């Protein structure tokens, strides 16, 4: 219902971009401050992206790297498109709907996949 | 020239002779009853009967324990001829004339 | 005048107004056929058309119409909470018709806000509109903002696009209280019409009695209201009209 | 700073008063969130803001700790209690979790 | 006596006047505070 599609993402080499339209899905969503987080494979996911409804585009001050977050406000869904991707990148992307104390990231979408190898299964 | 208002609640508005006027104040009421007329002898009112008529019942309601008179000149420096009686509680002997009137009365 | 005319402020600096003593009748007002809400707490007004108030107090702002209900004793919400706050004794009712008609601005109505980032519950009638950048976290706000710390003010973009839910209705806080003075306004006061030389009943600004009423030759002073006699009887009353 | 969690693997059986640490170092319990997460699931909104339960998920989980030792409290482990839990230390950069506190019903 | 072991009921909101010691008035009015007639629809 309050639903982001973690879409975009795709098998990579570990230097070009990639994109992740987490599409809004099921939200009125131009009130919240969309977060986001990464999961390296087995692990758990550490807070990266955080866009703002009141501005603020921004991220993880120990990955304030390339990567580019954005709301399309006519679509209303953030943009986290992985622009120039490293190693370090080597996770699994996902976004999130946060409030800070008010609320706190809390809806979720299912999962968005960074197949950051050139390697196909 | 002097007024400073602030927080203000509400507010109204509407030798040759003596001027009179009574301030009881009761029940939240400064009521103010008043009459005036020459005096030829400007020195002092003379010993003549009157009666002072109801003016006004302002709804002020406000414990008041003090007054003061104010007059003017033209500039003397923001320091940084009449007289006035006193209330009390009696009992008085009015007369009414035919109009009805306070001819005079005894104390 | 403090009810149906032009634009307000935002309700997170929701205005004050005070009322006099004019008399008064919310009846002759009630029903107006406007007040999409009269939601009335302390009594109908019906009712307290003569209630007598030593202070009458109005409000009145720009919000998204739902907040009606924040506006009940007993709410919550980030408006209800950081916008303004009834008490649960507000002796009064909520009057309010609609904004989006004449708020709609339909690229966007602006003009009014909402501190939705407020650090304190509203106290009942704060009319604080202190503006400040809380601590979405810890990161020692003093100004800053980005992350863990945010401002106040958000936007009350009201369209005719987005739906009534989302759309403005005007809204009026009504508030009155009655101290120990000689009170204001007090409600009506009827009129009937001069019925004389025959038996009737009369009350004559409070003065109550029976009897014939007829003309009379007297003439008292310009500030008297009724004449007795020696046995302290009313027989002359100055027709209060 | 890192947190981190006591029974990293706890393999307790279900109706225990299952109880996660988390020691901290810069001391956030302005904050101090608390997850679990199905694998396969995005993890979403247990416990955050000093204690306040997100609801939904029931009140077993009594949320306490504050100083530099947080824990959370879960009255009874249960069926549904095996998943991997993250206690988040926020208000900073550090905005972070548990290093995936697992607790394994059993 | 306060019994709260098993503490429906309803009574009544508005109307004319109140009645006289024991009388009975149930009843399923509007009483509209304003002329509104409303006949059977509210
Ligand atoms: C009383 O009334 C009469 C006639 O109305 C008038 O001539 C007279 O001056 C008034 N005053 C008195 C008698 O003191």
């Amino acid at each position: 219902q309050v639903q982001l599609q973690q879409w975009g993402a795709g098998l990579l080499k570990p230097s070009e971009t990639l994109s992740l339209t987490c599409a809004v899905y099921g939200g009125s969503f131009s009130d919240y401050f969309w977060y986001w987080i990464r999961q390296p494979p087995g692990k758990g996911l550490e807070w990266i992206g955080e866009i703002n409804h009141s501005g603020s585009t921004n991220y993880n001050p120990s990955l304030k790297s390339r990567v580019s977050i954005s709301v399309d406000t006519s679509k209303n869904q953030f943009s986290l498109k992985l622009s120039s991707v490293t190693a370090a990148d080597t996770a699994v992307y996902y976004c999130a709907r946060g409030q800070g104390y008010g609320r706190v990231l809390l809806w979720f979408g299912e999962w968005g996949q960074g197949t950051l190898v050139t390697v196909s299964s | 020239v002097y007024s400073s208002a602030n927080n203000c609640t509400f507010e109204y508005v509407s030798f040759k002779n003596l001027r009179e006027f009574v301030f009881k104040n009761i029940d939240g009421y400064f009521k103010i009853y008043s009459k005036h007329t020459p005096i030829n002898l400007v020195r002092d009112l003379p010993q003549g009967f009157s009666a002072l008529e109801p003016l006004v019942d302002l709804p002020i309601g406000i414990n008041i324990t003090r007054f003061q008179t104010l007059l003017a000149l033209h500039r003397s420096y923001l320091t940084p001829a009449y007289y006035v009686g006193y209330l009390q509680p009696r009992t008085f002997l009015l007369k009414y004339n035919e109009n009805g009137t306070i001819t005079d009365a005894v104390d | 005048e403090v009810f149906n005319a032009t634009r307000f402020a935002s309700v997170y600096a929701w205005n004050r107004k005070r009322i006099s003593n004019c008399v008064a009748d919310y009846s002759v007002l009630y029903n107006s056929a406007s007040f999409s809400t009269f939601k009335c707490y302390g009594v109908s007004p019906t009712k307290l058309n003569d209630l007598c108030f030593t202070n009458v107090y109005a409000d009145s702002f720009v919000i998204r119409g739902d907040e009606v209900r924040q506006i009940a004793p007993g709410q919550t919400g980030k408006i209800a909470d950081y916008n303004y706050k009834l008490p649960d004794d507000f002796t009064g009712c909520v009057i309010a018709w609609n904004s989006n008609n004449l708020d709609s601005k339909v690229g966007g109505n602006y003009n009014y806000l909402y501190r939705l980032f407020r650090k304190s519950n509203l106290k009942p009638f704060e009319r604080d509109i202190s503006t400040e950048i809380y601590q979405a976290g810890s990161t020692p706000c003093n100004g800053v903002e980005g992350f863990n710390c945010y401002f106040p003010l958000q936007s009350y973009g009201f369209q005719p696009t987005n739906g009534v839910g989302y759309q403005p209705y005007r809204v009026v806080v009504l508030s009155f209280e009655l101290l120990h003075a000689p009170a204001t306004v007090c409600g009506p006061k009827k009129s009937t019409n001069l019925v004389k030389n025959k038996c009737v009943n009369f009350n004559f600004n409070g003065l109550t009695g029976t009897g014939v009423l007829t003309e009379s030759n007297k003439k008292f002073l310009p500030f008297q209201q009724f004449g007795r006699d020696i046995a302290d009887t009313t027989d002359a009353v100055r027709d209060p009209q | 700073i890192v947190l981190t969690q006591s029974p990293a693997t706890l393999s307790l059986s279900p109706g225990e008063r299952a109880t996660l640490s988390c020691r901290a170092s810069q001391s956030v319990s302005s904050y101090l969130a608390w997850y679990q997460q199905k694998p396969g699931q995005a993890p979403r909104l247990l416990i955050y803001d000093a204690s306040n339960r997100a609801t939904g998920i029931p009140a077993r989980f009594s949320g306490s700790g504050s100083g530099t030792d947080f824990t959370l409290t879960i009255s009874s482990l249960e069926p549904e209690d095996f998943a991997v839990y993250y206690c988040q230390q926020r208000s900073n950069w550090i905005t972070f979790g548990q290093g995936t506190r697992l607790e394994i019903k059993r």
